[PDB]
RNA sequence: UUCAAGAGGGCGUGAAACCGUUAAGAGGUAAACGGGUGGGGUCCGCGCAGUCCGCCCGGAGGAUUCAACCCGGCGGCGGG
RNA sequence: GGGGACCGUCCCCCGACCGGCGACCGGCCGCCGCCGGGCGCAUUUCCACCGCGGCGGUGCGCCGCGACCGGCUCCGGGACG
RNA sequence: CGGCGACGUCGGCUACCCACCCGACCCGUCUUGAAACACGGACCAAGGAGUCUAACACGUGCGCGAGUCGGGGGCUCGCAC
RNA sequence: CCCCGCGGACGCUACGCCGCGACGAGUAGGAGGGCCGCUGCGGUGAGCCUUGAAGCCUAGGGCGCGGGCCCGGGUGGAGC
């Protein structure tokens, strides 16, 4: 016998969508043709972010998108998001954008397209541009969701601020021995 | 659906994925929160902190629609308003403002979180916040107070 | 020590071993050297082209 | 149901819901001259095992 | 005589007897299924010498004669002609045969059909 | 008899569904395979006359 | 479009025959009968089909037009051929080649025509 | 009698445990079991002078007709 | 309260130019293919048979033998330094 | 390349009986440790044990998205479905 | 500017097919796959069936690593 270990041999990770939705798979072929026959990197980030999950692919907002295409030496380039692009109500002016995207939000779409912009889907991006030249790959972010507050240390321990799971919030509600020091302790 | 479940993929194993030693027992632990503070001390202390003991004044008979009082932003101000009323403010000659009523739209304190465009308006509400009034006034606009 | 036996091996026994028994680790595989092009391939930017080379 | 560029007169809110992919034609996209052009070309040969002699 | 296969390769069987269930000898409440053995102490399960022998995955069949009848062919359960002429073009890898509950009136007439597409059939003399 | 035997699914959704539907019988090959015999029809989004 | 329509049918049809882990599928113009994208004879915009004659001798080659793809009635058009083998091979040869016609089923109708006629032809004693 | 009593009044089918008889085999380390062979038996193989088919050569025979042209129909492709 | 004006989307049209006839289709042409009918009636074509015919593929009903090649392996001779 | 081939033989490692060589203690279970002088088990048939509701948490799929959700009510000949 | 030959195997259920390398113990426990099996519902098989369903029996033929399955013979008599 051989001295190895072999608990780490299986590699965790998507090599397909979990989804059956035939529109995605059928674009997943086609970006894992272009993935294997051209060497573009970009195919194969688009490709593995096309396997990923719906929290893996956090929406992005029409506000993060403008600021991330204001950047200096972005003009012109196709901002290409692999998840759904999301109306920003907080924000007023909406510059000509080109815009490529799994999904988009139906007032997001018709701000950017009486902005004077353009929205492709990825077969269309990749008519475009094969090998994704002239793009600016974003994402949304992926840790802005709820559940990244009550991960990490545990509320009970020192210099730790997550939040804890409580049915309701109120000053009777998890505030007494334990968070100050006039009950028992605070730590 | 059963069919999808670990019980499916469990028959013929003795112990139905609970262990020879330890078993599937009644209630080893007690029921419930029971044994917050003698043997379930360390995860009610580490996980719930706070969860003994009174703090504050109580107060019977509270009515919340005494205290209903929702809250907007003035980065989602203008949303109360039609596109058209924005932008014939912005394209007036004049200097009429604008009236947003938020009362009308269902808010009664305008907070101050977010900036404005720079256009004067005129904003009618319960209550309002220091930095909201002072950012409101900074755009030239005014802020009328109702009851 | 008590797990190894060891010793310094001679240039037939180096020629042996690798002619007989070497095999390279080719893009992490146990690829049998066949050709000199599999070790030109890997160790060709060390000047190392054949198993000349790579016996010497 | 509505139209694309009109929605539904009887259903008073809604749209007829979009494609996230226009052009499902794999085999005239693959074919197009644009992806053509950007590709290696095929390895088409096999590489059976060497016997070790 | 009988319809030929395209190619009649030497099949290999790795074992050619059953798996028999542990103790299924000693019983009639158990029949000879193969079950997994899961007892603590079963000598069986912990593969001492001389016991029954415990299916596992080395002992599959080379994949290119799988599934494969000593004749060469590998069956097709057919209900009816329709059925059968779904073999037209696979005709020297894969024979048809009748389902046990097709009429004898209706199975002839399968086996007229097959002979004329030169699909071989298992069972051509089944109910007659 | 607290079995929860029914479901509510999004208005959207159910919306959704009868699109797909309507977009999926109006193409021969899904017709067919769904084995409905439409091989002398004329046309496949099959409309007559207000008459009938 | 073909991809769109076979990610719907290629497993659930009533086409599809799944037994002896095999797999086939029986729609009129699928040459060889098996459950693929390259051969199913309902997705595409072009197929071809040989079947045998109405009668018991010749061949029917149908393939589909380009115009009425919606239109189930007019859409495949039919043609016999009942000269010996060598020619009706080389009928076919020329409508699949010659026109550009999908000439990845040449040898498979070629085939499917070699079966049918051999098939026509009287048993043996 | 009935289609059937190998449906005969606790009667559709009629499993196993268990029992009787018949047939074959065996038998001093209780039976039973795994691996490997051997012998016998029951069946299977349309087994019993052993496959088909593509082209070419030769011989002996048939028949519309082979190509090319003419007419008509129908498709594929291209057209500023 | 009505009735208007304006704005934003729309629904049909009158129209000129722009990309294409497209996976929305017809008419003409041009090429090609197929089918049907004529003509073509024989050094062409096709059909079935025979030879213990040749070349290809698969493969021999059963039981067997040999040869050379290559892979692995265990041995044995001979000679050189 | 050889031999053999229908009422006697040819092939069928599976399947029935038997013989021999090697190997082979009775399962389940609790247990550090079971073949145990530890417990249950004479045999066979049929039945026989992680379910449903509610509430949470995380993961995954879907729709919409700063929104989302009609679940309560109401409208559609009241009702084969 | 292919043409005395107008011709040239297979493939690619892309959830498919192919190549190369290393590896394979397992209680408690976890996960995946199951063209393993049971019962019922919606679809579908122009499915099967009194010229014989279910069930049961079987020294019958086989397939699968296996769960199991298919086919022959008998019995059975209405559904699968
Ligand atoms: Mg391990
Ligand atoms: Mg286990
Ligand atoms: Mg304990
Ligand atoms: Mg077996
Ligand atoms: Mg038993
Ligand atoms: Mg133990
Ligand atoms: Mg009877
Ligand atoms: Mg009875
Ligand atoms: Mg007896
Ligand atoms: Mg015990
Ligand atoms: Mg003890
Ligand atoms: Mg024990
Ligand atoms: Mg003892
Ligand atoms: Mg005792
Ligand atoms: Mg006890
Ligand atoms: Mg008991
Ligand atoms: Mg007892
Ligand atoms: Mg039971
Ligand atoms: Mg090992
Ligand atoms: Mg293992």
């Amino acid at each position: 016998g051989v001295d190895i270990r072999h608990n780490k041999d299986r590699k965790v990770r998507r090599k397909e969508p979990k989804s059956q939705d035939i529109y995605l798979r059928l674009l997943v072929k086609l970006y894992r043709f272009l993935a294997r026959r051209t060497n573009s990197t970009f195919n194969q980030v688009v490709l593995k972010r096309l396997f990923m999950s719906r929290t893996n692919r956090p929406p992005l907002s029409l506000s993060r998108m403008i600021r991330k295409m204001k950047l200096p030496g972005r003009e012109n380039k196709t901002a290409v998001v692999v998840g759904t692009i999301t109306d920003d109500v907080r924000v007023q002016e909406v510059p000509k954008l080109k815009v490529c995207a799994l999904r988009v939000t139906s007032r997001a779409r018709s701000r950017i397209l009486r902005a004077g912009g353009k929205i492709l889907t990825f077969d269309q991006l990749a008519l475009d541009s094969p090998k994704g030249c002239g793009t600016v790959l974003l994402s949304g972010p992926r840790k802005g969701r709820e559940v990244y507050r009550h991960f990490g240390k545990a509320p009970g321990t020192p210099h730790s601020h997550t939040k804890p799971y409580v049915r309701s919030k109120g000053r009777k509600f998890e505030r007494a021995r334990g968070r100050r020091a006039s009950r028992g302790y605070k730590n | 659906p059963s069919r999808l479940r670990k019980t499916r993929k469990l028959r013929g194993h003795v112990s139905h994925g609970h262990g020879r030693i330890g078993k599937h027992r009644k209630h080893p632990g007690g029921r419930g929160n029971a044994g917050g503070l003698h043997h379930h001390r360390i995860n009610f202390d580490k996980y719930h902190p706070g969860y003994f003991g009174k703090v504050g004044m109580k107060h019977y008979h509270l009515k919340r629609n005494q205290s209903f009082c929702p809250t907007v932003n003035l980065d989602k101000l203008w949303t109360l308003v039609s596109e058209q009323t924005r932008v014939n403010a912005a394209k007036n000659k004049t200097g009429a403002a604008p009236i947003i009523d938020v009362v009308r739209s269902g808010y009664y304190k305008v907070l101050g979180k977010g900036k404005l465009p720079k256009q004067p308006v005129i904003v009618k509400a319960k209550f309002f916040s220091r930095r909201a009034e002072e950012k409101i006034k900074s755009v030239g606009g005014a802020c009328v107070l109702v009851a | 020590e008590p797990y190894i036996a060891w010793g310094y091996p001679n240039l037939k026994s180096v020629n042996e071993l690798i002619y007989k028994r070497g095999y390279g680790k080719i893009n992490k595989k146990r690829i049998a050297l066949t050709d000199n092009a599999l070790i030109a391939r890997s160790l060709g930017k060390y000047g190392i082209i054949c198993m000349e080379d790579l016996i010497h | 149901y509505g139209t694309w560029r009109k929605a539904a007169s009887l259903k008073s809110n809604y749209n007829l819901p979009m494609h996230k992919m226009i052009n499902t034609d794999l085999s005239r996209i693959l074919k197009s001259p644009e992806i053509q052009r950007a590709l290696r070309a095929p390895r088409k040969k096999i590489h059976r095992r060497v016997l070790k002699k | 005589a009988a319809l030929r296969p395209l190619v009649k390769p030497k099949i290999v069987k790795k074992r050619t007897k059953k798996f028999i269930r542990h103790q299924s000898d000693r019983y009639v409440k158990i029949k000879r299924n193969w079950r997994k053995p899961r007892g603590i102490d079963n000598r069986v399960r912990r593969r001492f010498k001389g016991q029954i022998l415990m299916p596992n995955i080395g002992y599959g069949s080379n994949k290119k004669t799988k599934h494969m009848l000593p004749s060469g062919f590998r069956k097709f359960l057919v209900h009816n002609v329709k059925e059968l002429e779904v073999l037209l073009m696979c005709n020297k890898s894969y024979c048809a045969e009748i389902a046990h509950n097709v009429s004898s009136k209706n199975r002839k007439a399968i086996v007229e059909r097959a002979a004329q597409l030169a699909i071989r059939v298992t069972n051509p003399n089944a109910r007659l | 008899t607290w079995r929860r035997w029914h479901r509510r699914v999004n208005t959207t959704q159910k919306r959704y569904a009868i699109c797909s539907a309507l977009a999926a019988s109006a193409l021969p090959a899904l017709v067919m395979s769904k084995g409905h015999r439409i091989e002398e029809v004329p046309e496949l989004p099959l409309v007559v006359e207000d008459k009938v | 479009s073909a991809h769109l329509q076979w990610m719907v049918v290629r497993n659930c049809s009533s086409f599809l025959i799944k037994r002896n882990k095999q797999t086939y599928s029986t729609e009129p113009n699928n040459l060889k009968a098996r459950n693929s994208f390259r051969y199913n004879g309902l997705i595409h915009r072009k197929t071809v089909g040989v079947e045998p004659a109405a009668d018991g001798k010749g061949v029917v080659v149908v393939i589909k037009r380009r115009s009425g793809q919606r239109k189930p009635a007019t859409s495949y058009v039919r043609t016999t051929i009942n000269k010996n083998a060598r020619a009706t091979l080389s009928s076919i040869r020329h409508m699949i080649r010659k026109n550009k016609y999908r000439p990845d089923l040449r040898m498979a109708a070629i085939r499917r025509a070699s079966a049918i006629l051999r098939s026509q032809k009287p048993v043996m004693v």
